């Protein structure tokens, strides 16, 4: 009832740190591989009563390339997150001058809240995650190959080399589990490197949609 | 054996870079805790 | 050996560890993966739709290749891999599971 | 390095692969065409084996282009075959196993 | 497209060989001049294959690329395998 | 099933840039079979450095 | 002369594994002058061989008494003096393998020459001194005669 709760919180935090590291955010090795007992020491082992509260689990990382390009990770307390909570988090992001966030909900998120997450995109790119899908890092699965977000220079080089348009590459949905893991939007290309039994290695490129 | 010594001291340099990165993450975490404090 | 745990010993040889594995009659890959003492790396499913919903388009590409290969080879037959690869790329090149219908 | 690449490509120890050229059969053909005596010392320099295999690997082109992207795609297209080629046309195997001239 | 750098294969494909041989055989059958010498051949297909082996078929293969450009290869410029 | 498969893949072809593409000109494989080799010439062999 | 090997063998066993073919029988024999083992496939239908028999075996590179190469072609209208006249059973085959006990550093003390006479197989194994005439993919004759 409680030991499993802190176990889930630690696992979610571990997946979030791996996710931020894969997105290119500055994550120390110490928190990247944090043992469960270390998590209990740093946050507690009684989340039910309030040690740790999910508001204490909030993460704030900075991109390696730009220290000003930071990102939040919020852990709302309510299972079904409402529009008022989204407004509160957006208000906090405005105060701290942060433009990216992840919201790790427990049960879900209301339709109004999702519509709010969709409409104000050009201002704040804040994403929605279920705690159920952060208990595992899907990129470690054997079926999932190596995904790599290409830069606009790399995409231009690719289209110039193979002499093709973006609509001629294979596609990946914007709502794909791995696309959501890497936080990639439409127009971006992801390079997938997978092993091939006929060639050894194979690189394919999927455009986000 | 001299090349062994060069590779050994190279490993020492790399571990020292590990330590300098660790203290760099400490130097940014001491900033991040005040933001986490005013968060909740 | 296809379901055993194939490791590489410290001497460099391939060794097939004989370990317990579970086979379920339904699928909740989303939940079963996130269970203590369950391998979240090798645990898979034969329901390609769930693989697409949980792991994504490249995961379902690989899994669909595996399942078609299992269907073809179960009777001892063999088909060149490029044909399976082309069929599986046709069903997954547009980011969703494109049924052949 | 090629060994480790194969070990991550084939996580199960299955060396059966499908590749273009049957190098052992070609080596046997060369042994019989030139009447190679397996009992006598060979006149093949192992440096000639290394250099010739490298030039051969350069001549087997699936992806054409000097740009780095074409270079990487060329590396990937012929990776498995080039591993098979370097492990089959090795200087030691060519010296004490095949004994070619 | 720069003829100095043609990216397509330097080999004649099996389909290129098939269509070139058929085309040249029809041309010979329609009283086109033959580019090679002839001992006693009267079948246009045999004459076309002799011309291909001799590399003396006056045809250019225009290979289209997916982007829309094309590359022109003389039948004598390609490598005939079969 | 045969007819359905055929109508689904009928126009996929190896192009002169060696990519495999469908009628829409979309790219299905950057090289046929990931290796750009035809299936008639390949054959079974053994990797000697694997096991 | 054109003789690669000559010795007298004594049939020590016939078909240890059992009769595999009706008209063909495998003889496991050993000589006395050189201590060489022999496995030989013989058409016992036309040239029957009993256990304990004793015969002279002559592996030759040619049948002509004078040193003269053969063309590998069948010439029944040949009036030259052939050494097959002095033997009863004659086969014609090729060496397809030469094994030995050699190491990476030491040469072979014992060799093992394998010959195929159109599918009838022979293995002559013993000291490497007696098997220098054998080279793989080389045509030889059997030239075998029974003695009392």
């Amino acid at each position: 009832d409680d030991e499993e709760e802190t176990y889930r919180l630690w696992k979610i935090r571990k997946t979030i740190m791996q996710l931020c590291h894969d997105r290119g955010y500055l994550v120390t090795q110490d928190e990247l591989d944090q043992t469960l007992e270390e998590f209990k020491a740093q946050f507690g082992d009684k989340p039910s009563e309030g040690r740790p509260r999910r508001t204490d689990l909030t993460v704030l990382v900075a991109h390696n390339d730009d220290p000003t390009d930071q990102m939040f990770v919020f852990f709302p307390e309510e299972p079904k997150v409402g529009i008022k909570t989204i407004k509160v988090y957006c208000q906090r992001m405005q105060e701290e001058n942060i433009t990216r966030a992840l919201i790790v909900v427990q049960q879900g998120m209301t339709p109004s809240a999702k519509q709010s997450l969709v409409d104000m995109a050009p201002k704040y790119i804040l994403e929605q995650f279920l705690q159920q899908e952060l208990l595992i890092n899907i990129t470690e699965h054997e079926l999932v190959p190596e995904h790599v977000v290409m830069t606009k220079e790399e995409v231009t080089e690719l289209l110039a080399r193979y002499k093709l348009r973006e609509n001629q590459l294979p596609r990946i949905q914007a709502g794909d589990p791995v696309a959501r893991y890497f936080g990639i939007k439409r127009g971006q290309v992801v390079k997938i490197i997978r092993p091939s039994e006929t060639a050894g290695r194979y690189i394919t490129y999927r455009l986000v949609q | 054996r001299q090349k062994l010594l060069k590779e050994q001291e190279e490993k020492r340099l790399r571990e020292k870079e590990e330590q300098k990165k660790l203290l760099e993450q400490r130097a940014q975490y001491v900033e991040k805790t005040k933001n986490i404090l005013m968060f909740t | 050996d296809n379901k055993k745990k194939i490791i590489i010993t410290e001497d460099g040889e391939f060794k097939a560890l004989q370990e317990w594995i579970l086979e379920t009659d339904g699928v909740s890959l989303m939940r079963v993966l996130s269970e203590k003492d369950v391998d979240p790396v090798r645990t898979t499913s034969n329901d390609i739709v769930e693989i697409f919903t949980v792991l994504g388009i490249e995961a379902v590409r690989k899994a669909l290749e595996r399942e078609l290969y299992h269907v073809i080879s179960f009777d001892g037959s063999y088909v060149n891999y490029r044909h399976l690869a082309l069929l599986c790329d046709t069903m997954t090149c547009r980011g969703h599971l494109m049924a052949i219908t | 390095e090629d060994r480790e690449v194969l070990r991550v490509i084939f996580p199960t120890g299955d060396s059966k692969v499908v590749l273009p050229c049957n190098l052992l059969r070609m080596i046997w053909n060369a042994q019989k065409i030139f009447h190679i005596n397996p009992r006598l010392p060979s006149d093949l320099h192992p440096i000639k084996v290394v250099e010739g295999v490298k030039e051969l690997s350069k001549k087997l082109v699936i992806v054409n282009g000097d740009d780095p992207l074409s270079r990487q795609a060329q590396e990937n297209a012929t990776l498995l075959f080039n591993i098979h080629l370097r492990s089959t046309l090795c200087s030691r195997r060519m010296a004490e196993e095949f004994r070619l001239s | 497209q720069a003829n100095q750098k043609r990216i397509t294969t330097p080999y004649m494909t099996k389909y290129e060989r098939a269509r070139v041989l058929g085309t040249r055989a029809l041309q010979i059958a329609m009283c086109a001049p033959v580019m090679v010498e002839l001992e006693g051949e009267t079948d246009p297909l045999l004459i076309a294959m002799k011309e291909l082996k001799a590399r003396k078929i006056p045809i250019i293969i225009r290979r289209y690329l997916p982007d829309g450009s094309y590359e022109d290869w003389g039948v004598d410029e390609l490598i005939i395998s079969d | 099933i045969q007819r359905r498969l055929i109508k689904s893949m009928e126009s996929v072809m190896v192009k002169y840039d060696a990519t495999v593409r469908n009628s829409i000109n979309q790219v299905v494989q950057l090289r046929y079979g990931e290796d750009g080799l035809a299936g008639e010439s390949v054959e079974f062999q053994n990797l000697a450095t694997l096991k | 002369a054109g003789i690669l090997f000559e010795d007298i063998f004594d049939v020590k066993d016939i078909d240890p594994e059992g009769k595999k073919f009706d008209r063909v029988s495998r003889l496991h024999c050993e000589s006395e002058s050189f201590k060489m083992d022999l496995i030989l496939d013989v058409n016992i239908q036309i040239y029957p061989v009993d256990l304990g028999d004793k015969f002279r075996l002559v592996i030759a590179s040619t049948l002509y008494e004078d040193g003269t190469l053969d063309d590998g072609e069948y010439n029944p209208t040949d009036d030259r003096p052939s050494r097959a006249d002095q033997f009863e059973y004659v086969m014609y085959g090729k060496v397809y393998r030469i094994e030995g006990d050699e190491t990476s550093t030491e040469a072979a003390t014992r060799l093992s020459a394998y010959v195929s006479y159109g599918g009838l197989l022979m293995r002559l194994q013993g000291d490497a001194n007696n098997l220098h005439g054998f080279e793989v993919d080389s045509r030889v004759y059997l030239l075998m005669k029974k003695l009392a």
